[PDB]
């Protein structure tokens, strides 16, 4: 597409840590790939950015979110220390950048990963967030108000 | 059933990386990285075992893969469309990896793709059957095992490797008093136990008690450890 849309080096260190913590969450659960649920688990494990405070503002603590995620996924048997992001987990990252662009932000923070998780739609993370009653627009409202 | 091709692919090459975790994903790229553009590059689908062999090693590629991609990729070097010898994008439907052998038979240069083009690759290889190419089938202090960089950002991986570079140099100096100092900085409650110990026994305890994970304690320890070594301090300043 248009290379004036293509901008690299924009993920904040905290956003990169969320995505890094997701590989840890997956291997903790013994899974063979990093899915949307592990990005959500990594997001609430970080718990210090705008996404965490937006989720707190909607009455969702990390405890409640963890158990809802665990309620929808199992535990794996994978032992490979080399693990990859699922195609839909990469979709979350792509949508995170697309959301930052449309909000006019020159960075990709944890708030955009939260919105990317919701916008991805089909994965466990979107289910969990919808199951706990946070809509895309409520989440947008909360992020924009916090900024 | 012809050969798949991608055009205008942005790549961020990492050279001579034996470990896939060092071929940083797009969200780890930095504005200081020198991003390049592939005018056209062939796209291959292979089974997971071959993809892992290319991604997490620097070993000889299958002869059939090389001749498949030979001179099929093009770059615009100095306002001239130029052939590349062996450059290709490879995937197993999960992982995606761009490769330029720069004339070798091994994947000397490796890159991840930007997210939009990853999704393009997934859509292009939706109905494709993997190619076998007749394929059939380590870690040390300067090349960390994946378990010891698990959960770390690109920045933390680089600072951690710097820390164990400094620890490796500390080994070659063989000064008992120095290693006792730095171990006591990490674990001050072993003062009685370590005092009959040789330099080698203490350095081993220090390595064993630091190699797992990462923390603010790690970061602060590394900042002190490297003081006085301008090469280490330069590396630290580039990352912080
Ligand atoms: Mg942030």
């Amino acid at each position: 597409i248009d290379p004036f849309t293509m901008m690299f080096g924009r993920f904040t260190e905290r956003a990169q840590k969320v995505l890094a913590l997701a590989q840890e969450e997956a291997l903790r659960l013994g899974h063979n790939n990093i899915g949307t649920e592990h990005i959500l688990l990594g997001l609430v494990r970080e718990g210090e950015g705008i996404a965490a405070k937006a989720l707190q503002a909607l009455g969702l603590g990390s405890e409640k979110i963890q158990k809802e995620v665990e309620s929808l996924i199992g535990r794996g048997q994978e032992m490979s220390q080399t693990i990859h992001y699922t195609p839909r987990a990469k979709k979350v990252i792509e949508l995170s950048m697309d959301e930052a662009r449309k909000l006019g932000h020159s960075y990709v923070g944890t708030e955009h990963i939260l919105l990317g998780l919701i916008r991805e739609g089909e994965g466990v993370a979107a289910r969990v967030l919808n199951n706990l009653g946070v809509s895309l627009n409520k989440a947008r409202q909360q992020v924009l108000q916090l900024l | 059933h012809m050969m798949l091709f991608l055009h205008d692919v942005w790549v961020n090459w990492f050279e001579g990386e034996e470990n896939g975790y060092n071929v940083c994903h797009f969200h780890e790229w930095r504005k200081e990285d020198t991003v390049e553009l592939l005018d056209q590059v062939p796209l291959l689908r292979v089974p997971s075992v071959l993809f892992h062999y290319i991604e997490n090693d620097l070993s000889e590629l299958p002869k059939g893969l090389l001749e498949d991609v030979h001179q099929k990729s093009y770059i615009r070097k100095n306002h001239e469309r130029t052939k590349l010898e062996y450059c290709f994008v490879v995937t197993d439907g999960i992982g995606i990896l761009a490769v330029d052998t720069i004339g070798y038979t091994i994947p000397v240069r490796k890159s991840r793709l930007i997210p939009r083009q990853e999704q393009l690759v997934y859509e292009m290889v939706k109905d494709v059957e993997p190619e076998t190419y007749e394929f059939e089938p380590e870690y040390h202090i300067l090349s960390l095992a994946p378990e010891h960089v698990r959960g770390l950002t690109r920045k933390e991986r680089q600072i951690k490797q710097l820390m164990f570079m400094a620890l490796d140099q500390l080994k070659g100096l063989k000064n008992r008093a120095e290693i006792g100092y730095w171990y006591t900085e990490w674990n001050p409650h072993m003062y009685e136990q370590i005092k009959r110990m040789s330099f080698e026994e203490i350095w081993d305890m220090l390595y064993n008690e630091t190699i797992e994970g990462w923390s603010d304690k790690h970061l602060a320890f590394c900042e002190n450890l490297i003081k006085g070594q301008p090469f280490f301090e330069k590396l630290w300043e580039m990352e912080n």
